């Protein structure tokens, strides 16, 4: 019988950030609305000079210390403070790695008792791409760089949503990231994505992690990204032609794992698995999304290393679409995030969708089916680990969303 | 160097010892056992064992956890993958589906039955299996937990249904990112259920979290979550005044090396009102330690300040410590080599308790008589600390001595100006 929070503004957007600093923004209640009562102001006039002349001397480490000290909930640096700090410090490439902690350490102090909105932003597209693309600089403060911006958007979009009931306009991911005005910088980010996929390093470690970190990075920004404008749905699929072409090339196989495995937005994951699995098919299917037609590629889909191999890869992508799939059907994604934080609130129920008329027999005699043509093609007995995946696939079949 | 900047830090993980209870070839959740009735459990029950870490990343468990509580042992064995894997994309897709099932739950589940939230004896068998002692982890005699390592060891183990194979370390490297999961979920569960954990909990809590910062390997990692999940636990307590002392006094008794205590004074946030209070009241508890003063139960500040600048006078310090030194040593023969070395370790020292009167010296309420109080705090530091101070160019600790008071000088004018 505990007073629950308004716990409904959580649902808004579940998928991982990087810091969870919202948690001190839940409250609306006595505590928040008093600490917020004070009308804020910057660095006193004074103090503003000390911490220049700090500057002057060349001893960052004073800098960020004296920051940290005068930085509170009733003063903001000024804008040209923040742009020192991150421009100067955080990507100089001289200094040692405590001096970037630090700096660390600030802006996410900073962050968590302001909110930086549209007209306080420090970095601009030109500096993020400076660091990621200009090879030739190895800056040991670009992840903590990339973890910032990517923090930064989405608080951003969080806040935006949070206070804009009937427009998005004045949000960082509207005028950094949209896919109609700045489409070049989605495929930039995609080309970038796709590089560090590609980055060897895996051969039959701690900058495997950096990888990764940065990957889920990309791929955080991908799916706000799909999310900014007002329909998921022509964006995902913009998104999902550009990117058809580069997975297409990608060599080896464990990368392509990885480019699938760590796919946050759920619609984009099911456009470009449907796109390359109708590009892999000889007769072409009018059949929508859906369970239908996820049996049509799995009877009619192709291979496009022993074939077994590839089939396996077939199968997990049947398994991540099927996902994906069920996902997409019960999340609502289709529509627009502002007014599917009304439908999550009025907790409305999804329907059933055409194409999803199938029983028992049908999925068990497809994948009979399968099976003796995976073994008019290659024989038996088939490989135990292709076993097991085409045993799982039958399994997920058989959930076949009973209803 | 003379002053290293940072506090050195300590060996608290040992990986030799590290996974002595579970790892990933031994947690699955069919060995849970539960009645089969929905799809979702015969699916469960009949699939595989690497499909069981398909179903987790990929969202199938929260896609068919939309209505239905998702059962106790679900949730334990999921928080135990969390924290015992060690790919780090599969540990943060867990700890997402882990975020999203509670939150979802939490939203549907209105039973008496409370959203679940890891119990102490959970905590301390996830980061035991890490490779963290007992005594490690509660390093206090005077408050201990409400169990033994014995009973856990052996709940744990049991109800995970080994020394076939030569035990190899879990991790042979610093797990960053388990840790920094279960304190994420730690956060979350303290934020969505306050009232989860008692006071004594949340005590124990406090201490175990302190004494894990202090890890040698965890200097470079950035712990904002660990402000974050402070912020929360000093927030959840209840009876505050009275406990604060307590908690100061555990704080101070963890460790003997000065720049460790130092560092904890740092890492505390400072911008909510009780952790002002948590900062200033444990630096007048390490003040009170170390200058060896008799904790006779510690305006009155200022005179007791004013005392305390007397006593860290660097020529007093320094002779203080030859007396000690000389007292211990059998011949009690000092060179100029260890004079200076001694002289090294007084000047650290006085380092230290500037940074400490810095803190304590903060303060947001002041009545006007306050302004001799710091009209005498600079003099002292001008009289006692600045002129017995004489500055060596061949000696550069002398001059970030002298720096640093520069600076604290500079602070106090410009509040006392600032009326």
């Amino acid at each position: 019988l505990y007073n629950r929070p308004c716990l409904h503004r959580l649902k808004y957007f579940l998928r991982p950030p990087v810091h969870h600093l919202f948690f001190q923004t839940l409250i609306p209640d006595k505590d928040t609305r008093e600490n917020k009562g004070q009308r804020l102001e910057p660095i006193p006039h004074r103090r503003l000079r000390m911490v220049t002349n700090t500057i002057e001397e060349n001893f960052p480490l004073g800098t960020v210390q004296f920051l940290m000290d005068f930085v509170s909930p009733q003063h903001y640096p000024p804008r040209e403070i923040v742009a020192h700090i991150i421009q100067k410090i955080l990507l100089s490439g001289s200094e040692t790695v405590d001096v970037l902690k630090e700096a660390y350490m600030l802006l996410m102090k900073i962050q968590q008792l302001h909110p930086a909105n549209a007209k306080t932003v420090e970095w601009d597209w030109k500096l993020l791409t400076y660091v990621m693309e200009e090879e030739g600089q190895t800056l040991p403060g670009r992840v903590l760089f990339l973890r910032y911006v990517v923090q930064t958007l989405e608080d951003d979009f969080q806040q935006t949503l949070r206070r804009q009931r009937q427009h998005l306009q004045q949000s960082i991911a509207n005028m950094v990231l949209s896919c109609d005005k700045q489409p070049h910088n989605v495929r930039d980010v995609i080309k970038w994505l796709v590089k560090a996929v590609t980055e060897d390093g895996l051969t039959q470690n701690l900058t495997k992690n950096t990888n990764q970190l940065i990957v889920c990075q990309l791929q955080r920004m991908l799916s706000i990204a799909v999310e900014v404008d007002r329909t998921p749905t022509c964006s995902s699929n913009k998104i999902a032609e550009m990117m058809f072409g580069f997975v297409l090339d990608i060599p080896e196989r464990s990368q392509r794992e990885m480019f699938f495995t760590t796919m946050e937005s759920h619609l984009l994951r099911c456009k470009v698995l449907e796109i390359i699995f109708l590009h892999s098919c000889e007769t072409p299917t009018r059949l929508p999304l859906s369970l239908a037609q996820a049996l049509y590629f799995l009877n009619n889909s192709t291979s496009l290393k022993s074939q077994w191999q590839t089939w396996d890869e077939l199968v997990e992508r049947l398994q991540f679409l099927l996902s994906s799939y069920q996902h997409v059907l019960r999340e609502h994604l289709r529509s627009s995030v502002i007014d599917r934080k009304d439908l999550i609130i009025k907790r409305i129920k999804p329907k059933p969708q055409q194409g999803d008329d199938i029983t028992v027999v049908d999925v068990e005699k497809q994948i009979e089916a399968f099976r003796s043509r995976l073994i008019q093609m290659l024989g038996e007995p088939l490989v135990p680990q292709l076993q097991d995946k085409v045993h799982l696939l039958k399994l997920l079949l058989f959930y076949a969303a009973d209803l | 160097d003379a002053i290293p900047d940072h506090h050195p830090g300590e060996e608290i993980f040992n990986f030799l010892n590290s996974g002595k209870i579970f790892n990933q070839y031994t947690l699955d959740l069919r060995d849970s056992g539960f009645i089969g009735q929905s799809a979702v459990e015969k699916l469960i029950l009949k699939s595989g064992k690497t499909d069981q870490i398909f179903l987790t990343t990929q969202g199938f468990l929260t896609s068919a956890y939309h209505y239905v509580q998702c059962p106790v042992p679900v949730l334990k064995w999921l928080f135990r993958m969390m924290s015992v894997h060690t790919d780090c994309i599969v540990s943060v897709q867990i700890l997402s589906t882990l975020m999203e099932i509670t939150i979802r739950n939490d939203t549907f589940s209105d039973s008496p039955v409370w959203p679940w939230i890891p119990s102490l004896s959970d905590v301390a068998a996830v980061f035991f299996n890490m490779g963290i002692d007992f005594r490690s982890l509660f390093p206090l005699e005077n408050l201990q937990p409400d169990f033994n390592e014995d009973y856990l060891v052996s709940e744990t183990q049991t109800t995970s249904r080994s020394e076939d194979s030569s035990y190899k370390p879990i991790f042979s490297t610093l797990p960053e990112t388990n840790i920094l999961n279960v304190v994420k979920f730690l956060g979350l569960c303290t934020s969505i259920h306050p009232e989860g954990y008692q006071d004594r909990e949340i005590m124990l809590l406090i201490l175990m979290l302190f004494k894990m910062s202090l890890e040698k390997q965890l200097k470079q990692i950035p712990l904002v979550d660990f402000q974050s999940l402070l912020i929360n636990l000093m927030k959840n307590i209840r009876d505050w005044n009275t406990k604060v002392p307590e908690l100061c006094l555990g704080i101070n008794e963890l460790s003997s090396h000065p720049h460790n205590l130092l560092w904890l004074v740092q890492l505390v946030p400072n911008w909510t009102s009780r952790g002002r209070q948590l900062r200033q009241c444990l630096s007048l508890v390490i003040i009170s330690k170390l200058l060896d003063e008799k904790h006779e139960d510690v305006n009155l500040q200022v005179s007791v300040l004013h005392r305390y600048l007397v006593q860290m006078k660097p020529s007093d310090l320094l002779k203080k410590m030859v007396l000690k030194k000389k007292a211990e040593q059998p011949d009690g023969i000092i060179d100029d080599s260890l004079h200076l070395e001694l002289e090294k370790q007084a000047y650290y020292l006085t380092y230290i308790l500037l940074h400490l009167v810095g803190e304590v010296s903060c303060s947001h309420s002041f009545s006007s008589g306050q302004r001799k109080h710091f009209v005498l705090l600079c003099g002292a530091l001008e009289k006692h600390v600045k002129c017995d101070i004489r500055e060596d160019a061949r000696l550069f600790y002398r001059t970030k001595v002298k720096d640093l008071v520069a600076r604290i000088h500079g602070k106090w004018q410009e509040i006392i100006q600032n009326c």
